[PDB]
């Protein structure tokens, strides 16, 4: 599997990226610009990132795949368990919703359930 | 030759394939295809005195239509010229227009959607006055993703279907919907399995075949009451432009990856 | 003689009662419904009856089938394209006098209590409130026979649906239940056979508390949503265009229904 | 002073708090002036520094959004047969509310933050903002007909635009007060968040419009030539409304007496 | 603490037998109710002048308003689901037949405090 | 049971009377025909033929729903086509069809289906 992981804070891509090929970027924009270049199993975003968020890229993302872009699963993590952001984030593309700080085994297992 | 035209002289059935020679995307090309193929089907139609003919626009590709030509609407923005820009945006309007009017001859139009529909592809299927979708498929308008509007009368059209409050918010959402949800909210007429479009689009012709009479009556009710007038469209093409022409650097490296995945 | 009249001159509750005496709008029938609005109205008025309450009924099994369709076949036949327009421009006075309350701000209630075919469903939904019973099926068929409702169905259900359904609804031709043009908004309320007479008398009794506010809102409608006499009258003008242009097969598709009803 | 007015001049964001001396929330004549007041001056700020899609905010101090009509001015205006000063207050409280649903004739984005309950005007008041959030709980609806009137300050031109003529008409006659979950279901109310969380809910959506200003605008001018609601025609329904008030009776004069102590 | 309204004079004084005041018609126990607090209103639906269903629209804008809130009970010789549809659409907590069934009354009136 | 039948072929319509002979049966051209036949007398069921020309069975089926709900008593329809396509059983199913089957016609099919009926 190839991951790709984008978060805004320093101390979150480092523990997600020791505990899992990986490659990690900072803005919900640079991540759009990786998956143009590169071909991913699958992306692990932050909702709330400065500038464009998690929701806002999704949004950008599901009118890419509808382009022709080959799809790539998303999973997205939040502090925020709102019952209106998960929603919003569904009906966007999204695949799967965790809390943060994330459970690394539950983590892999969702990650397992999109191969 | 971005068109493939079937034609069925003896039963007034018009078939426009949209793609043939292949971005799936309104080009320069492909618009005036259209409104050139429009206006003379249109002429035919109305000289030989045809009650009611049928004009179904398709598609040739896996998608339907991904909209406006965002490669040179990028192109014209950074160069400033505005005046082919609304010259592109005024002849999308008057494409979109004649499906809504049935080309000045009162015609049935029919929007066979079997791939996605985007922004200006989204606006060319409400244009038409019935939308038969496959399931699957995903309309939406995308264009406020690069601080866009779309301006080829989706807001003119929706208004016939929903009300102006809900057809503002979907226009500023920027939210993709499969056939099943627009069905839902009335924003698309029927949905039909996967490979059955045709068939669908035969039955909606074969029924108002029967009506021809009727058919026609309510298009001169729909040209006196609710029909959306040219002149409305083309001002909302003059907003349309101007705004383009003030988007800056974000959203013109927005619309370039779209251009690259589209 | 077509109406029975039941008039209650203390309360201004006003009942009229079709096919008093085939249950469609003829000519007798039309010139009856438009001579009594015309009547009341100028009563109303002059004893400056604030919010009267007029009631659309019937005495058939069935509420009305529709236009004179044996009246259609002769002119059409004839080509008397002026005394079938002399027809359509009184039908639409009569439905919109029920739409603008006879010209007295009056709350007009349709009471559905058998099946509303074409005409006869434009007269229902020329009224402000729709009570209907279960079992009762309304609907538009005049696109069986190649024509279209031009008694106003366009402009009445633009005022409860959209343009765009309203169109498919008239150019279908499918019959709908009570129950069914309750859920698509067409109808105001659905109650059991032999009840309407209650639901009505609820509805009324709910009305006649807040007249103020019923006639202010009527004067609210004239100035905003209400339909113009003018825009029904150029509709039937379409109609009686298109009426007349009718193939024969449309014409014995009439002559069925005619012996039908 | 009726308000309490929060600026971020960097942001473009302003905050209208109504009812900040309440230590009735109704709105009164010198709340209408406040505000009108308050929409003027902010609008022609924003014109002159050439404001892209500003962000204008209305909430409420109190523990209700608001009330509606000052029934006690009403009560006495009629009572004395002065039209000519319930005229004046009606066309000032439809200023008020047509310059929140034109964006203050700066292209702004009025949103309406609905804590408490609203009713009649108040209800109205939150109609005309082009985005209405409202806590769980929430009570609005339009209660002027339970003494025999009618909601004028744009009930009927603003729910139009949500739902159909006809269901509009039946909810301005029938009198019912509905939950912001049934509002939310019915179309007349964009958003629904828990208790104390309206702020963060504004504030997403202003982040979110915020980012497409240039859309936003355009939208506003398309609005302005299509469906706005002209101020003429509100204009022409408070003339209805003043009438109709006028000519009440004392039954309707001692229910709104008997909402006026309950306020 | 009860107030009870009915049109009838007869329906008046055979609840009050089953800390109870009785009134006539609908704008008096809104009168009533200005006047002093009470724990439950039980209140009959078909009344002249003004009935339970305008009552309970009239106290439920009061109670939005700012006034204490206070659980009504219906009572009516209708029954119809077309009836208890604006009944509990207006405020109404529980609803019950005519004449009434002492059990039902009440049960229902101790489960709400 | 009392039975009429429409279909635009001589040899269809010969298949059709001599199998459930074994009724009493009317054969007729269309589906005008049809419906002045229904004018005329009383019948227990109509067997109609989708695809005929000038009229067809799903108009005979539009124009009986109308004519039904103005007064013209009810008579079950069942429809008969080699036309077997979704498309094509949905409309009849949605215009009040109370049956649809296959041509050419099972024997055993068709008179367990008109013993459903009455
Ligand atoms: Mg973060
Ligand atoms: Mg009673
Ligand atoms: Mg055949």
């Amino acid at each position: 599997m190839r991951m790709l992981v984008a978060d805004d804070h320093e101390a979150n891509r480092m523990v997600l990226q020791r505990l899992l090929k990986v490659l990690c970027v900072n803005g919900a924009e640079q991540v759009l610009d990786a998956m143009a270049e590169e071909d991913y199993d699958a992306v692990i975003v932050d909702l709330h990132m400065p500038g464009m968020n998690g929701l806002d890229m999704l949004k950008q993302l599901r009118v890419m795949q509808a382009s022709g872009m080959r799809y790539t699963p998303v999973v997205v993590l939040s502090a925020d368990v709102t019952p209106e952001a998960i929603r919003a984030c569904e009906q966007a593309g999204a695949r799967a919703f965790l809390a943060k700080p994330v459970v690394a085994a539950k983590l892999l297992d969702t990650l397992a359930d999109l191969a | 030759s971005t068109l493939r035209i079937i034609e069925e002289p003896q039963r007034d059935v018009y078939w426009i394939h949209m793609h043939a020679d292949l971005r799936a995307c309104f080009s320069t090309r492909l618009v005036d295809d259209i409104t050139g193929y429009q206006t003379n089907l249109g002429q035919r139609l109305n000289t030989a005195g045809v009650l009611a003919p049928h004009v179904v626009l398709a598609s040739d590709s896996d998608v339907f239509n991904l909209g406006g030509d965002l490669a040179l609407f990028c192109q014209l923005i950074r160069e400033g010229d505005r005046a082919r820009l609304l010259d592109y945006a005024q002849r999308c309007v008057r494409g979109v227009h004649a499906f809504h009017v049935g080309l000045g001859a009162r015609a049935h139009s029919i929007a066979l959607v079997q791939g996605n529909a985007l922004g200006g592809g989204f606006e060319a299927a409400l244009s038409c006055h019935t939308i038969i979708a496959e399931e699957g498929v995903m309309m939406g308008l995308p264009e406020v993703l690069f601080d866009l509007f779309p301006g080829m009368g989706a807001y003119s059209f929706m208004c016939q279907r929903i009300s102006a409050h809900l057809a503002q918010k979907i226009m500023l959402e920027g939210n993709l919907y499969s056939a099943e949800q627009l069905l839902g909210m009335g924003l698309v007429d029927r949905v039909v399995p996967r490979g059955q479009g045709v068939a669908a689009v035969e039955q909606v012709i074969r029924e108002s075949k029967r009506t021809p009479h009727a058919w026609a009556a309510m298009q001169q009710v729909r040209e006196m009451t609710t029909a959306v007038p040219l002149e409305e469209m083309m001002r909302i093409t003059e907003i349309w432009v101007d705004t383009a022409m003030q988007l800056g650097e974000k959203s013109l490296r927005t619309m370039d990856r779209l251009v690259r995945a589209q």
